[PDB]
This record gives C-alpha cells, sequence and structure tokens, in this order.
C-alpha cells in the first residue's frame, strides 16, 4: 500500500539544525512531487516547500526560505528537510505529503504521518471556526480568498482536506468541484470566483474533523484558518 | 468429411443473411440526408466555430 | 454428390439476396441529394504537432472527453497526449514494439493495444501507484492483433490476422465471445453507437455486420475489389464506411443492406489507411498511402478538401467526440491536430 | 500565464521527452535482423547457435547489440505486416540444401528447394526491402553432401550441366538464389555454408553486419 | 570605371547573398529538423556558421574599401582581418574535423555505432575549432598590426616576414590538407565484379572532388602570398592573378554547403521536408 513515514522530529534547541526524512514505498516515488506542509499545535496547516519531479523544481515559503533546504533521494525512495537556525516558530507537526501534476491528477492525495519538530500571498478566509452538527444533517462550510482563484484555463485552484482528530489530512476536493478517490459521494465541492463552498449531505460520525481549504493557483501555497466540525 | 462440415454452415449462414427486412435506398438515404441536416450546426468541422469557441486556436 | 449439391444451393442462396438487394436499389443516394447545396471548401489548418514518438506511427484513438487522446507507434511507446497544450501525460513502454492497434477506454481508466505478439495487452491508467501497469494481456489470437475497441471497462472486442473476433471479458482474462466467418485477415473494426453491433473488414473485401450479444453475423457487405483496411459507423449507427487497397471508399446501408456510394477519383490509386465520420455525419475523411488526408462529402461524393501536412502514409486519424478537430497519425512519427476558422 | 499545476505539468512532459529520446538513441545503436525462411530450413538450429507470435532474440557478440526477429510463426498475409520490418539492418534468410530433392509436404507437388527461390525472390525484390541487404544460410551441407551422391541435382535443376561433385553442386545453388537479386546495386547478398556443429555462423553475421554498417555510412555521406 | 566597379559590385554581392542564402538553409534544417542531431549533423552545422558569416561580414565590408575606396578605419580593419581570417580558417579545421569523423566511422564501425557522444563533449570538438581556429592567425594578427606603416593596405601585418606566413600555411592549409587526403584515402580502403568495381570508382570521384575543391581553392592563395613575401612584393600593388587567389579562398564557402550537407541523406530530406 502507499506509505509516507516521516523521521528525524524532535525537541531541538534554538538555532541548532535538524534533518527530516520521509521514506516512501507502495508507489513510484520519483514520478511524483513532494511537498512538506507543517501544522503548529492548536493550529492550521501551513505550506513550507516542494520539489517536483525530477528535482528541476524547489519553491520555498518566506517564513524558511534561506534556512531549509528540501531534497530527494529517488533511489532510496527518500524525501529531505534539512533544517537551520531553527527557532521558536518552526514548532510544529511536519507533514510529508506527494502530489503529481498532469491534466487530470490529484495532487495532495496522499500524507504522511508526521514526524513533530518542537524548539525550545493569497488570503484565504474561513470564518466560521466550528460548527455544530448533528448525524444524518446536511452541513455547509464556507470559503474565502482575496483573489480570484479561477484561472484562464478553466480550472478553479481550490482544495479541501479533512484532518480527523488524532489523523493526517486527507484530501476531499481537489480544484474546488472533482471528488478525490476513496471520498464518500455525499461530499460535494461548489464555487465561484473567490466564494467556495463545502456541502456534506447526511454527516457521518467519521466527517467529523477540521477541514481546510487551499489554494493552488500559485505558490506559495496557502490554507485557511480551517473549520471545525462538533458533534 | 470437413469440407461437407463447412458447407453446411456456409449455407445455413446464407439463409439467415436472405431472410431480414430490406428498405428501399431511397428511404434509407433520406434518413441519412435527414441526420446531416438535423445535426448540421452542431458540427465544428461543417461548419467552423468562431476563435472564441475554438479549444485549438 | 452431397457436397456437389450443397455448394449449388449457395450459389441460389446468393442469387436470392442480391436479386433481394437489386428489389430495394430503387434510387440512388446520388440522385437523393443531387438537390441539396455542397459544403464546399473545407479547409482546415494544423493547431497541433504532437512530436516524440520516434518511428511509424501505426494507430491513434481519442478519449471520449475530446482532449485526450493515445498514440501507439513501433518505437515500442504508448504515449497519452493532453492535445489542448501539447502536454504528455504518459508514456507507456510495450513489451512488444509490433503495435498495431491502440484504444482509449471511454471511462478514460484504460488503454489498450497489440500487434504481431498475438496480445492484447489492458493498461490501468488509474492506479494508487502512480504509474501505468498492464492489468491484463488477453491470449488467444493465433494471429496478429488488428484492431481493438472497448465496450465499457470489463468488456473490449479484438479483430485479428487469423480471420477471427472476439469478445473478451478483462476480468476473467478469457473470450466470451468468437466472431467466426471472414475467410481474410480482419484489419479493422467499428462499434455502433450503442455497443449492441460492429461492423469488421477483412482482406476477403467483404464487410460483416455482428450482433456483440447473439455472436454471429447478420449481414456481409461485399463491393470492395482488394483488403479493407479501415471501417466507421454512420454517426446515427444506420451505415459505416470502408476504405481499401482499391483508393476507393465506400458507403453501406446496414437496413438496405447493400452500397450506397463509393468515394474515389481518379488521381487516387494508393490504398486507403482510415475512415472517420464528422460530428453530424456530413463529411468523410480518409487516411491514403499517398501522404495526405481526403475530406468527402458523404452525401455527395464530392472532395470537399485535403489535409496535407506528412511526408508518410498517413497511418490513422480520428474524430473527436464534440466534432471539434480531427488527429492524424503517420509513418514520419507526427500526430497532427486540424480544425477550420471562420 | 502558465498556473502552478500547468508548470508542473509542462515540467513533467519535459522528462518524458528526455526519457523518450534516451531510449530512442540506446534502440538506434542496436542492429535489428528479421530472420526469414521456410520450414524445415534449420532457421529453429540457426537460432540456438546465435544464442504466438513474434519471437524476438537478444544476443550480444563484440560489443555489438543483436535484436533478431523470428517471423515464422505468423500464419497470416506477409504482406500486410511485411512493412512493419522495413529499416532493419539485414535480413537472415535460411534455405536447407538437402531439401534440393526433396517434394513440399504440403503441396505434394512442388520442388522444396524451389519453394524457396519464391520466398527468396519476394523478399530480395520487395519494395519495402529495396536497400536491405540480405545474409544467406545454407545449412545441411554435411547431409546435402551425402544425398549428392545418391541422388544428383538434375531432379531439383532439370537444365544442369555441372557434374555432381560436392563443391560444384553447392556453387550452383549459391548462384541461383543469387541471381534472384534483381536489384545487384543498391543491396548485396552475403553467403555463408553452415552446419549443426558449425561455431563460425555468428562471427559471419558480425562480419556481414560490419560490412552493412560501413556501406550505409558511406551511402548516407552521399559517397556512394 | 565607374561602370565596371558597379557590375563588379553587383558580383560580390551576388556571391555574398549565395554564401549566406545556401548556409542559412544547412542551418535552418538543423533548427526544423530534430532527425539532424548526429554527430555529422553538428559538424555540418559549425562548418555552416563559419561559412555563413564570410557573406555577413567578411565580403559585404571587403565590396566599398575595394572597389569604391572607402577607407578602412583602424579599428574596422583590425576587426574585418581578425573575423576573416578566423572564419576562413575555422572553415578549414571543420573540413578536417568531417573527414576526421567520417574516417572513425569507417574504421572502427561498431565502436562509431555503439559509442555515446553526448552535447557536452559534441559542443567541445565544435568549440575547439574555432578557438584553434583563432590561435593560427588571431593573436598574430594583433601582435604585428604594429608592423604596418601608417596609409598601408588592409593585410596582416606578418605579410612582410615570409616565414611567418610559411608557419601559419603549414598550419591552415599544409597540415589540414594531408589529414583529409590521409582520412578520405583510409575511408576509400574501407571497402574490404561489375557493380563493385562501378561502386569503387563513384566513391573514389566522391573522394577526389572533395580533397580537389579545397585544394584548388586554398592552394594558389596561400602559396602566392608566401613567393611574393619571399620577394619583399607583399606590401603593393596587386596583381590581377593575385586578387583572383584571394576570390577563391572565399568560394570555398560557398561550395561547402554543396559538397558536406547537400550530399547527406538526412539533411536533403530536412530540405525536401522544409520546401514541401
Ligand atoms: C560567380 C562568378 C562566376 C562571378 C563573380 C566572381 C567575382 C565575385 C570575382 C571573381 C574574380 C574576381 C576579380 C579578380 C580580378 C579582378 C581584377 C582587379 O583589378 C579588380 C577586381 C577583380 C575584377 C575581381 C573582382 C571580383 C571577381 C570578379
Ligand atoms: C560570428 C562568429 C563569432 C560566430 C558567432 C555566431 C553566433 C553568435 C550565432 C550565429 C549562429 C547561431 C546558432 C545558429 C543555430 C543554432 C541551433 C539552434 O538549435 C540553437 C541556436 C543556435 C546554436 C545559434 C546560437 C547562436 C549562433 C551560434
Ligand atoms: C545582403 C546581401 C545582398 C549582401 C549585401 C552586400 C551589398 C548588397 C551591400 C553591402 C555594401 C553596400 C555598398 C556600400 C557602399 C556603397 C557606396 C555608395 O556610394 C553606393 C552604395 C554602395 C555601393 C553599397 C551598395 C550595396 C552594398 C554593396
Ligand atoms: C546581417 C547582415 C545584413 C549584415 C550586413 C552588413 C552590411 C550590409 C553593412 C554593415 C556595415 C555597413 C557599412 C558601414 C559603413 C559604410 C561606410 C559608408 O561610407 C558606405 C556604406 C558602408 C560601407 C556600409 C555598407 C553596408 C554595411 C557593410
Ligand atoms: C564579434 C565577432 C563577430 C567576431 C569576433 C572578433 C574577436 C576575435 C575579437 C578578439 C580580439 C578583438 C579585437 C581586439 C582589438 C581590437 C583593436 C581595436 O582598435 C578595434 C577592435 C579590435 C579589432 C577587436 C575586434 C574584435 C576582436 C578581433
Ligand atoms: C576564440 C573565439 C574567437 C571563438 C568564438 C566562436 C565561439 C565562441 C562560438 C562560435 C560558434 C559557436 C557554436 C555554434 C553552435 C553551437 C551548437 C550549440 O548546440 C551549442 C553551442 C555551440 C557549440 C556554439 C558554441 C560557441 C561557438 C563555438
Ligand atoms: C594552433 C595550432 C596548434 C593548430 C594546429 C593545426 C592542426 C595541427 C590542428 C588544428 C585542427 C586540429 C584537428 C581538430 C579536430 C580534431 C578532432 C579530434 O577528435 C582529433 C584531432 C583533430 C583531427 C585535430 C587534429 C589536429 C588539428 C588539425
Ligand atoms: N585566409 C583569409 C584571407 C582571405 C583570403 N582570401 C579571402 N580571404
Amino acid at each position: 500500500d502507499v506509505q509516507l513515514v516521516e523521521s528525524g522530529g524532535g525537541l531541538v534547541q534554538p538555532g541548532g539544525s535538524r534533518k527530516l526524512s520521509c521514506s516512501a514505498s507502495g508507489f513510484a516515488f520519483s514520478s511524483f512531487g513532494m511537498h512538506w506542509v507543517r501544522q503548529a499545535p492548536e493550529k492550521g496547516l501551513e505550506w513550507v516547500a516542494y520539489i517536483s519531479s525530477g528535482s528541476g523544481t524547489i519553491y520555498y515559503a518566506d517564513t524558511v526560505k534561506g534556512r531549509f533546504t528540501i531534497s530527494r533521494d529517488d533511489p532510496k525512495n527518500t524525501l529531505f528537510l534539512q533544517m537551520t537556525s531553527l527557532r521558536s516558530e518552526d514548532t510544529a507537526m511536519y507533514y510529508c505529503v506527494r502530489s503529481i501534476y498532469y491534466y487530470g491528477s490529484s495532487p495532495f492525495d496522499f500524507w504522511g504521518q508526521g514526524t513533530t519538530l518542537t524548539v525550545s500571498d493569497i488570503v484565504m478566509t474561513q470564518a466560521t471556526s466550528s460548527v455544530p452538527v448533528t448525524p444524518g444533517e446536511s452541513v455547509s462550510i464556507s470559503c474565502r480568498s482575496s483573489k480570484s482563484l479561477l484561472h484562464s484555463n478553466g480550472n478553479t485552484y481550490l482544495y479541501w482536506f479533512l484532518q480527523r482528530p488524532g489523523q493526517s489530512p486527507q484530501l476531499l476536493i481537489y480544484r474546488m468541484s472533482n471528488l478525490a478517490s476513496g471520498v464518500p459521494d455525499r461530499f460535494s465541492g461548489s464555487g465561484s470566483g473567490t466564494a467556495f463552498t463545502l456541502t456534506i449531505s447526511r454527516l457521518e460520525a467519521e466527517d467529523v474533523g477540521v477541514y481546510y481549504c487551499m489554494q493552488h493557483l500559485e505558490y506559495p501555497l496557502t490554507f485557511g484558518a480551517g473549520t471545525k466540525l462538533e458533534l | 468429411t470437413a469440407s461437407i462440415a463447412q458447407a453446411r454452415k456456409l449455407v445455413e449462414q446464407l439463409k439467415m443473411e436472405a431472410n431480414i427486412d430490406r428498405i428501399k435506398v431511397s428511404k434509407a438515404a433520406a434518413d441519412l440526408m435527414a441526420y446531416c441536416e438535423a445535426h448540421a450546426k452542431e458540427d465544428p468541422l461543417l461548419t467552423p466555430v468562431p476563435a472564441s469557441e475554438n479549444p485549438f486556436r | 454428390s452431397e457436397l456437389d449439391q450443397l455448394r449449388q444451393e449457395a450459389e441460389q442462396l446468393k442469387n436470392q439476396i442480391r436479386d433481394a438487394r437489386k428489389a430495394c436499389a430503387d434510387a440512388t443516394l446520388s440522385q437523393i441529394t443531387n438537390n441539396i447545396d455542397p459544403v464546399g471548401r473545407i479547409q482546415m489548418r494544423t493547431r497541433r504537432t504532437l512530436r516524440g514518438h520516434l518511428a511509424k506511427i501505426y494507430a491513434m484513438h481519442w478519449g471520449t472527453d475530446s482532449r485526450l487522446l493515445v498514440s501507439a507507434s513501433q518505437d515500442g511507446k504508448l504515449i497519452i497526449w493532453d492535445s489542448y497544450t501539447t502536454n504528455k501525460v504518459h508514456a507507456i513502454p510495450l513489451r512488444s514494439s509490433w503495435v498495431m492497434t491502440c484504444a482509449y477506454a471511454p471511462s478514460g481508466n484504460y488503454v489498450a493495444c497489440g500487434g504481431l505478439d498475438n496480445i492484447c495487452s489492458i493498461y490501468n491508467l488509474k492506479t494508487r501507484e502512480g504509474n501505468v501497469r498492464v492489468s491484463r494481456e488477453l491470449a488467444g489470437h493465433t494471429g496478429y492483433l488488428s484492431c481493438c475497441r472497448f465496450l465499457d471497462d470489463n468488456q473490449i472486442v479484438t479483430s485479428s490476422g487469423d480471420t477471427t473476433c472476439a469478445l473478451w471479458d478483462i476480468e476473467t482474462g478469457q473470450q466470451t465471445t468468437t466472431f467466426t466467418g471472414h475467410t481474410g485477415d480482419v484489419m479493422s473494426l467499428s462499434l455502433a453507437p450503442d455497443t449492441r453491433l460492429f461492423v469488421s473488414g477483412a482482406c476477403d473485401a467483404s464487410a460483416k455486420l455482428w450482433d456483440v450479444r447473439e455472436g454471429m453475423c447478420r449481414q456481409t457487405f461485399t463491393g470492395h475489389e482488394s483488403d479493407i483496411n479501415a471501417i466507421c459507423f454512420f454517426p446515427n449507427g444506420n451505415a459505416f464506411a470502408t476504405g481499401s487497397d482499391d483508393a476507393t471508399c465506400r458507403l453501406f446501408d446496414l437496413r438496405a443492406d447493400q452500397e450506397l456510394m463509393t468515394y474515389s477519383h481518379d488521381n487516387i490509386i494508393c490504398g486507403i489507411t482510415s475512415v472517420s465520420f464528422s460530428k453530424s455525419g456530413r463529411l468523410l475523411l480518409a487516411g491514403y498511402d499517398d501522404f495526405n488526408c481526403n475530406v468527402w462529402d458523404a452525401l455527395k461524393a464530392d472532395r470537399a478538401g485535403v489535409l496535407a501536412g506528412h511526408d508518410n502514409r498517413v497511418s490513422c486519424l480520428g474524430v473527436t467526440d464534440d466534432g471539434m478537430a480531427v488527429a492524424t497519425g503517420s509513418w514520419d512519427s507526427f500526430l497532427k491536430i486540424w480544425n477550420g476558422s471562420s | 500565464t502558465l498556473s502552478a499545476e500547468d508548470k508542473a505539468a509542462v515540467e513533467r512532459s519535459k522528462m518524458i521527452d528526455r526519457n523518450l529520446r534516451e531510449d530512442g538513441e540506446k534502440a538506434a545503436r542496436e542492429v535489428k535482423l528479421l530472420l526469414l525462411g521456410a520450414g524445415e530450413s534449420g532457421k529453429n538450429t540457426i537460432v540456438k547457435q546465435m544464442k504466438t507470435g513474434i519471437v524476438e532474440t537478444h544476443f550480444t557478440f563484440k560489443d555489438l547489440h543483436f535484436k533478431m526477429f523470428d517471423v515464422g510463426a505468423q500464419r497470416s498475409e506477409r504482406k500486410k505486416w511485411i512493412h512493419c520490418f522495413e529499416g532493419v539492418t539485414a535480413i537472415i534468410f535460411c534455405v536447407a540444401l538437402s531439401d534440393y530433392d526433396l517434394v513440399l509436404a504440403e503441396d505434394e507437388e512442388m520442388n522444396r528447394m524451389h519453394a524457396s527461390m519464391k520466398l527468396f525472390d519476394s523478399i530480395c525484390n520487395n519494395k519495402w526491402f529495396t536497400d536491405t541487404s540480405i545474409i544467406l544460410f545454407l545449412n545441411k551441407k554435411d547431409l546435402f553432401e551425402e544425398k549428392i551422391k545418391k541422388s544428383p541435382l538434375t531432379i531439383c535443376y532439370p537444365e544442369y550441366a555441372g557434374s555432381n561433385t560436392y563443391e560444384e553442386a553447392a556453387a550452383y545453388i549459391q548462384c541461383q538464389f543469387e541471381d534472384l537479386n534483381k536489384r545487384k546495386d543498391t543491396k548485396e547478398i552475403y553467403t555463408h555454408f553452415t552446419c549443426s556443429t558449425d561455431t563460425k555462423n555468428v562471427q559471419f553475421v558480425f562480419d556481414a553486419v560490419t560490412d552493412v554498417i560501413i556501406k550505409n555510412n558511406l551511402k548516407d555521406c552521399g559517397l556512394f | 570605371s565607374l561602370s565596371t566597379r558597379v557590375t563588379l559590385a553587383f558580383f560580390m554581392s551576388l556571391v555574398a547573398f549565395a554564401i549566406m542564402l545556401g548556409n542559412a538553409l544547412v542551418i535552418l534544417a538543423f533548427v526544423v529538423d530534430k532527425n539532424l542531431r548526429h554527430r555529422s549533423s553538428y559538424f555540418f552545422l559549425n562548418l555552416a556558421i563559419s561559412d555563413f558569416f564570410v557573406g555577413v561580414i567578411s565580403i559585404p565590408l571587403y565590396i566599398p574599401h575595394t572597389l569604391f575606396e572607402w577607407d578602412f578605419g583602424k579599428e574596422i580593419c583590425v576587426f574585418w582581418l581578425t573575423t576573416d581570417y578566423l572564419l576562413c580558417t575555422a572553415s578549414v579545421y571543420n573540413i578536417v574535423l568531417i573527414s576526421y569523423d567520417r574516417y572513425l566511422s569507417v574504421s572502427n564501425a561498431v565502436s562509431y555505432r555503439t559509442q555515446h557522444t553526448g552535447v557536452l563533449k559534441i559542443v567541445t570538438l565544435m568549440v575547439a575549432v574555432w578557438v584553434l581556429a583563432f590561435l593560427v592567425n588571431g593573436p598574430m594578427i594583433l601582435v604585428s598590426e604594429s608592423w604596418k606603416d601608417e596609409g598601408s593596405e588592409c593585410e596582416p601585418g606578418f605579410f612582410s616576414e615570409w616565414y611567418i606566413l610559411a608557419i601559419t600555411s603549414f598550419l591552415e592549409f599544409v597540415i589540414p590538407v594531408i589529414l583529409v587526403a590521409y582520412f578520405n584515402m583510409n575511408i576509400y580502403w574501407s571497402l574490404w565484379e561489375h557493380v563493385e568495381l562501378l561502386r569503387a570508382r563513384r566513391l573514389a570521384k566522391s573522394l577526389a572532388i572533395l580533397l580537389g575543391v579545397f585544394a584548388v581553392c586554398w592552394a594558389p592563395y596561400s602559396l602566392f602570398t608566401i613567393v611574393l613575401s619571399f620577394y619583399s612584393s607583399a606590401t603593393g600593388p596587386k596583381s590581377v592573378w593575385y586578387r583572383i587567389a584571394f576570390w577563391l579562398q572565399w568560394f570555398n564557402s560557398f561550395v561547402n554547403p554543396l559538397l558536406y550537407p547537400l550530399c547527406h541523406k538526412r539533411f536533403q530530406k530536412a530540405f525536401l521536408k522544409i520546401f514541401c
């Protein structure tokens, strides 16, 4: 099965250096672009870096550029993140995310379990922090963007993720309308321009969690604050 | 007895083909002409679309 | 005695069918469509050139989204193209490089190919591993695989050079139905829009109409003087067109059970490799050995235009489901996308 | 002008193009040989020395990678797929010398040796193989010598005025096949006498292929 | 007379235009056709580049200076002398490289076929041709430029010393002639009855034309200047026959695209594809 295992995280001193590894098994690692995404404790998701398939293109977030280096070892199927001058702002759970890019592909479809590190721009808005829900009832979640996510090629690069308590994020909706593989049809993504809605018909116990809307129109990839569903 | 076995099968097949209902060629020609006429406007190759509607500009 | 008597009855039956067709040949399609205005001159430009195959291209097939297409070349490469951007979506290395046919499943999840290896290979395009893998190899033909077409994700029809066509259950890997009756190599097949019938053209210069579920030949169409290489159903499913090595294309009618029109020119002396219809069926596009693609008026048998953009044989062509463009594959290793402008 | 995913899709396409170029360069270096010959002509024995559709044999000899294609299992129409092998480096044709006095099993009235002549003439003069050299293996030489003493060439060749010696009988058969070459300037025929105990058959192919490669380079530059 | 000068200027321009047009097609064929990435194709491109600028830079600057008495500036004359010698010498060294490539393709056909020559190694060979071409005449033109007196003709300053001409002629003409003759002779021997005898006769004619045209176009001027410099006649009025030998050197750039690239099978297909 597809696996992404992170290692190397742990408590480090300020100004130190740490090397994170992501070992991939069960899929063609060299064919996938790879992202590092971090999540501060009791906070939302924040994109860190991207390395493309073939290592030709590398992107960094501004808050880590110059201090972090992302690399891959295709024969060993290992993704690396070399960090230097670590600050207290870097304390987060770092996730290894695979993403393949071709016409009709589903980027960000698989995430790793993540490794925790503790140290001693399009604006995506999810104003509703929490939503009280009951099983079997329809729920709608709203997302907003400062810029229009609809590109001139017809794609609207908006993504929806679900992070159940204790679990890594999972892709629900990619490019604002498409349903990810393995996701029940009750989830539906609707949007236009800068306003997007995720509709969850016949809510169930498993659907409880935090929902993130992400834009993939341009780098840096930015996440919304997140909307939490509670019973 | 290979030839005689093949002969029976070939004869039996020709019986099935000879028992079909055939419409007139004029009737068949009119149907082909009608389908082309009805769908003429939605044929981009027959009537090229404006450049705004052409994915292959 | 018995053999001589039986073969005499076959001749009597052939005369009975020929008389029956002549009885319903009251008029000609040419006479019927004389009044209608011509399509004019059809001018198409090369919008895209797909480069990357390094050998003769032998087959292409559009996906149903009218944007993705798969092409096969004898460099041992199956390529799936994004026709809008000319991006290569996939490159599938073939175990046997002698590929002669390829098919894109209507669902878009599978492609199929096969050639002189006598195998129809099914490739899964949507895997969790992120690569295209062989999902099935359909063995059972004793000759080369000449054409294949998906009915759905689980069924495919193949025509072979062993004079037979087969219907396959992809999940079990077995051919559920075998279609026999051609005395030569079956070179092509076309599915009817409802996928209940399919026509096949063989090297016995005849086209047979087969029932998929019942598994027998309903009608036999003759009139060509040489091997049939290409065949294509009319968009409403009530007719089909063939292309032969005798430099002619013929339009046969299913219900009238006979030829309706011949598409040939005195300058044309080369064989025909591929045939297709426009979305409304008014245009018949044919690929030729003389490096050209001739656009015909289907109703009036007039050469409407010429697609001249290849330096070797036009081996294959296909029209998108939305009718927006036509793709041409060639022995010069290039694919070209054509459509007109207002 | 391109979105983030559009640029990534273009980059993926670039990687595919790089891999296609490498595979094409590797393929062009290999030597492709079309293995032809009638049944019971010693063709199978040749494959073993070289170490249900088309059979491909891969072997390396003196830093040259050979790809030999066997198409004898195919019983379909030859003209529908013979053009697929247009562009092979050379064609290897196997003829059994011991079959001069034999009669074709299926026809029962056609000489077996004469059956190979019409097969050789069709392949040699084929439009798809105008510039393709032919390597001709005359097998069963040890058995051919034995049959010559019992059965002379007069049965196979009624208009033969030569003697019945081993050297003269074999040489006449070789000239009969080479005379079928209607294009003696565009292509060349390399004839070798093989046997089940011979071990120089691979060397002959290497020498013939090396000679073909040199002439191909000279013709490409326009010197010829 | 003015009438003859105008007619001569048109003929010089026609030669210059033919050199540009003849060699631009070779460049165009390389760019358009991606089936032209063999070792020979890059060498043809390098040969066409050096010859192309002969009609773009060398000849059009020469037309007014010679016929219409346009005074070359001290800056322009040194530029024109250095760039013209570089282009002419690079064309000769490209012929050596092309002949050497053909020699290897037949001397060791197996190793030539199975070798993988990347762009980096091929670019090194193309660059080394230009670098070596400059070193033969480039630095010596600059160093010897100060030797000339004011008002002298726009010719390299080392024409006064005959032994310097002998060294440059040996490096740019005599050594290339020997190597091309050696390589083409070994190409003739790579073949080892009427058809075979006829084929060898046709091959011998082709190799003789390649060596003959290069020798005829380069021997006169290379030997004319050495003898004149030996008799201290390198500077002064120039006879008609001296100027004829000067223009034979430039005519090699016109016939080079016709001999090597135009006679190659792969480049012929690219030309047909472009025109059709
Ligand atoms: C293409 C060929 C056949 C015709 C054009 C050749 C021209 C460009 C070359 C060939 C011989 C050259 C001539 C050689 C000799 C002289 C005599 C001199 O006192 C004036 C220059 C002049 C007249 C040259 C002018 C240019 C010239 C005529
Ligand atoms: C005038 C002397 C110094 C020679 C310098 C000429 C240079 C500047 C110009 C003239 C010819 C040009 C080349 C013509 C052909 C090609 C092949 C193409 O696929 C890439 C560009 C490339 C490689 C060009 C690069 C730049 C180039 C080499
Ligand atoms: C671009 C191709 C045609 C090559 C161009 C070279 C020729 C056509 C150009 C380059 C130098 C130019 C000459 C430069 C100087 C003069 C002297 C002037 O009093 C009349 C025009 C005249 C005579 C020009 C005529 C055209 C010319 C000879
Ligand atoms: C790319 C190609 C077109 C470049 C061609 C360069 C030629 C046409 C240009 C470049 C330098 C130009 C010369 C520059 C100076 C002079 C001096 C003037 O008193 C007569 C014209 C004359 C002689 C020009 C003639 C045309 C010329 C030689
Ligand atoms: C630029 C392309 C077209 C040609 C390449 C020219 C190269 C070889 C360089 C190398 C040395 C350079 C020369 C160095 C010195 C001088 C003397 C100065 O008073 C005029 C420029 C001039 C004459 C330069 C011209 C350009 C030059 C000759
Ligand atoms: C010593 C000085 C004067 C030499 C100047 C000429 C050099 C710099 C120029 C002239 C021609 C140019 C070459 C022309 C064509 C090619 C092929 C291309 O695919 C790579 C670059 C390459 C190989 C260029 C390299 C640089 C080059 C060799
Ligand atoms: C500046 C001085 C040293 C230059 C001397 C001129 C002669 C000796 C040089 C200049 C050009 C050189 C050739 C250029 C390219 C090649 C291809 C290489 O694979 C073998 C050497 C070979 C064949 C060189 C042989 C020696 C050579 C002909
Ligand atoms: N060798 C460059 C000088 C020259 C002579 N002829 C033409 N140009």
